[PDB]
């Protein structure tokens, strides 16, 4: 079978059920991040040569640096950076940590993974992309105020077209959030069906295609920070 | 029949009537023809240009720092230098190319085209 | 001899995943076609940046918005299928 | 037990595979970064003797 | 299945980020932009 | 049932008319938005000079998208000849 | 057994939607490829608007026109339906 | 279960699809024709003239394939072959 | 029910699914052609009758497999295989 | 409800769909090779014979898989296989 | 009697196909697009290549959206289909 | 009252049609613009046409290379129809 | 009528429908990028080499999608969902 889905050490709290699973998968990462941030700041040395944690922090930061700029200074978005390069090097370290070899079998015929990327889950890109509604529309409401934060989303740049602005409002934060899920969940359901084939002939296509998901990760990490500017910018305007 | 013009900056070279001018612009070979759109473009390195009238022998010219400008009513190549095929030896324009220089190895190039060495 | 519920379930699932491949082509398309401008005006300014999301956030816009709308009633046919019974 | 074997000689492979041909490149990256760097520090503290 | 609907995972998830945004905003991005102007 | 089998085939005819509008308008709204990427960016004071010929294609093909609208409209809610 | 007007009905309704279907791809895409001609137009040239629209116009009619020719025998599929 | 019904039934779907067909074909040539009108017309008002002769060429060759699918798409649902 | 119903019903939509490729592909192809040809015709109108030897090439060929389709498309409403 | 006949229903439903699938394909990829034929042309008519070589080489590829789409439908429609 | 699930599960295999058939549709037009733009503009000045990459990589992020969440409704579709009584 | 294989072969047709359909029209597109921009290119760079064929060939390859595998699931669907009873 | 043979008719027809789109979207994908590619190496030869990283990106990120269909058709085929 696939089995697609069957969340494990699923649990219960408050009347509200929780996914084990997710919760084990974004904990590794956030202890993967907490991890980096602390060696560098351990081996932070700015008269000395960088180390490499430093090299690749100072990459992601130049970076969003880069395009917050090119849509909107500092002064007026201090806090996107640290907002974007977080996003960033979480989601990439999710991404990322799938390649390594945690899939088993359950012996009933179907494949297991030990380690699920969170952003499989529609809990975790939910959050996400709420996270960053709700944060860029406060920007935008007290960068010109809460009356005017929804006639200006409203009119949009030309006020006669209101109502399709509207569903914008509305497009950005699930468009942000269902694109994820279905960049890592495809992979779940390839991964599980490459397990079809013996394993002397299922390491080539695996092989190959967690290879591609390598790209895929980073490019969806890099697409999701920089839209997350993006709308940061166009929240925060005039 | 469209009103060929080569001319140099140190004078004119050669004017008249034409059915066809065929030359090599930086985009790519363009023949024009007597009711060609205006077009301003620039010749290539070692552009040649091929003058074709009713009934008479193409003029072959190598041109070096050409530019090409059709009107409805004239054609004109304003060249920073020109050369005509009688006029144009084979042994400078094959001795000459692919030199040390590229202007020089250019306007070799286009006194072989010229020819049709190429 | 079949449920009524099951036809018309056939049919309301047919119906959406037919209006969400038109989306889909419509937005991929779209979205492409001016994120095609949008790089060509890059390549030729690229001091242009900013000025040109004015446009191209609007053109995208558009086009997510009726991609968006199919998905609604996509929604609409299955969740709340109309004349279910 | 059999997938998992087949899992693993293709974590295998790409870990080669990156190991071959991109792990080379990015480190000669990191190190064109640490020579600039080194440079940079070499040439201030250059300007000073001078 | 059911694989749209959110559990209370949702809530879960965001304590974790918000956590690790705590860190990039205080003890990663700032020290990163020192340098940055330092150098 | 006569009523099942045609509501379901009311519903296939308006996944049908909103597949082809979200087709038509989504790549119509495109190619539109292109044209007005490239007037911009090669003249960037046409804004206004520009908005005017670019709302009107928008709106001619909002009109066909919205046609199909109230024509699936009429399909699903009004089905003829229940 | 089934009432025949009902898979009649059935399949009218498909059909209409097809119809439609192929009448907003082919308007939508048309039309968007004028504007774009146009849009084009205007921006390398500013004055010729008082000329543009003279074949423009044209040819949104040689699209238009085809959509509501879908549009109106679409009518008779789903009212007037053959075999009835 | 009629067979009859079943006739109309493939009969205007066959129908419904040709007329689609038909008229995204005759949406997408306008609309391209046009586009050519349009940019040659622009770049020089002279040419409004000539272009009108080539272009109503064009379309000329597409509507009467549009034109055709109206027909042939009329012989399906009025007088569906193989209907008894 | 007769299957014959059920064959002559399948003709129909293999017929009108072979009809309405063949308008789109003759549509898109005759559009494509014409636009080449007028953007030819505003840039070199002396090349006019020289540029309908292509375009003819093409439209015959485009319309040819177009009308193929007609070919078959009335035998499978007219002779239906497997009746 | 012969077998047999839902068999021949089907497998004209397919043909119908494969013919369908190649007259667009055909169509609009001879309609951009003579877009670009005519282009050519216009901006160097002289050129006309060396661009009719390569623009074989484009359509005489195109209908290959045209052709071949006719190809398979007889096996579809004529000898209609696990009939 | 045939059963109902059966026919609803056919039915909701046949929108997943049709998902499938649209968000890839869409999805290689939109990819080769921007490609085409990104290669365009690399072509005529290969020192601008580096600012292209940003850009493009919005495009696709806006394309590949329209595509793979159309994936993911798949799945609803055919994994957990609504209505499966 | 009815074979299942019928159903079974016909759904088989539907499928191997609409695969090949479709394989059909992307190779189709693609090898026309890929020839359009050989033929575009030989009509402004005679010299280039000895560079050119080399990656024409590919853009084919792949254009094609799909096609293929479409053909090739011919010999999956109507022939060796899987879940075959 | 045994259930599963409706259930495998509708896996095979929409396996079909995603093959279907699948190579649609990465022939044109990959004919478009093709175009962009030749048209490069034919304004600067010797560019060639320097545009088959982005271009080869572009055909990464569409056969990627063609990729993906192609499983979905085990998926589909050899794994039906709720075949029972």
């Amino acid at each position: 079978a696939i089995h697609v889905g069957h969340h494990t050490l699923v649990f219960e709290l408050f009347g509200m059920t929780f996914n084990g699973d997710t919760i084990l998968a974004t904990a590794v990462t956030a202890v993967i991040v907490i991890a980096l941030a602390f060696y560098l700041r351990a081996k932070v040395t700015s008269t000395g040569v960088p180390s490499g944690v430093q090299l690749f922090w100072e990459a992601l930061t130049i970076q969003m640096r880069q395009q917050i700029e090119g849509s909107i200074g500092m002064k007026i978005a201090p806090f996107v950076l640290p907002l974007s390069v977080t996003i960033f090097v979480f989601i990439l370290i999710s991404n990322w940590l799938a390649v390594l070899p945690l899939q088993y079998g359950g012996a009933d015929g179907a494949a297991a993974e030990l380690y699920k990327a969170p952003a499989s889950d529609i809990n975790f890109v939910l959050a996400l992309a709420l996270f960053v509604f709700v944060c860029y529309h406060a920007a935008g409401i007290w960068r010109r105020g809460i009356v005017g934060h929804p006639i200006k989303v409203v009119k949009g740049h030309v006020a006669f077209l209101a109502p399709i602005n509207i569903v914008e409002e509305l497009a950005k934060p699930i468009s942000l959030a269902l694109r994820l899920f279905g960049n890592i969940f495809a992979g779940g359901i390839l991964v599980a069906l490459i397990a079809m084939f013996p394993w002397y002939i299922q390491w080539f296509p695996n092989a190959v295609w967690k290879t591609f998901d390598l790209f895929v990760g980073l490019i969806q990490a890099f697409i999701f920070s920089l839209l997350t500017i993006l709308y940061f910018s166009q929240s925060m305007e005039l | 029949d469209l009103n060929v013009e080569i001319v140099a900056v140190e004078r004119e070279l050669w004017s008249g009537p034409a059915t066809f001018v065929f030359t090599r612009t930086t985009a790519g070979e363009i023949g024009i023809l007597p009711r060609h759109i205006p077009l301003v473009a620039q010749l290539v390195d070692d552009a040649m240009v091929r003058v074709e009238r009713e009934g008479e022998d193409d003029l072959r010219i190598a041109v070096d720092g050409g530019f090409l400008s059709v009107t409805e009513e004239t054609v004109r190549i304003l060249v920073e230098n020109a050369q005509f095929e009688s006029e144009i030896d084979a042994d400078a324009a094959k001795e000459d190319a692919a030199s040390d220089d590229e202007r020089t190895a250019a306007w070799g190039r286009a006194r072989l085209r010229a020819l049709g060495q190429i | 001899d079949l449920d009524p519920n099951a036809i018309i379930t056939a049919g309301a699932l047919i119906g959406g995943g037919l209006i969400m491949g038109g989306g889909a082509i419509g937005a991929g398309i779209g979205d492409g076609i001016a994120g095609n401008a949008l790089i060509s005006g890059i390549a030729r300014q690229p001091e242009a940046q900013g000025r040109l999301f004015t446009p191209f956030f609007i053109t995208v816009g558009l086009v997510e918005a009726a991609y968006f709308i199919n998905l609604a009633f996509m929604a609409l046919f299955v969740f709340a299928t109309p004349g279910l019974q | 037990m059999s997938i998992f074997i087949g899992q693993l000689i293709g974590f295998a492979v790409i870990a080669f595979i990156i190991v071959k041909w991109v792990v080379p490149p990015v480190r000669t990256l990191m190190r064109n970064q640490q020579e600039a760097v080194r440079a940079a520090l070499a040439e201030s503290a250059e300007a000073a003797k001078k | 299945s059911n694989f749209l609907i959110p559990n209370g995972t949702f809530f879960a998830v965001l304590i974790i980020f918000l956590i690790v945004l705590g860190v990039i905003s205080k003890w990663v991005v700032p020290p990163i932009s020192k340098v940055l102007a330092e150098r």
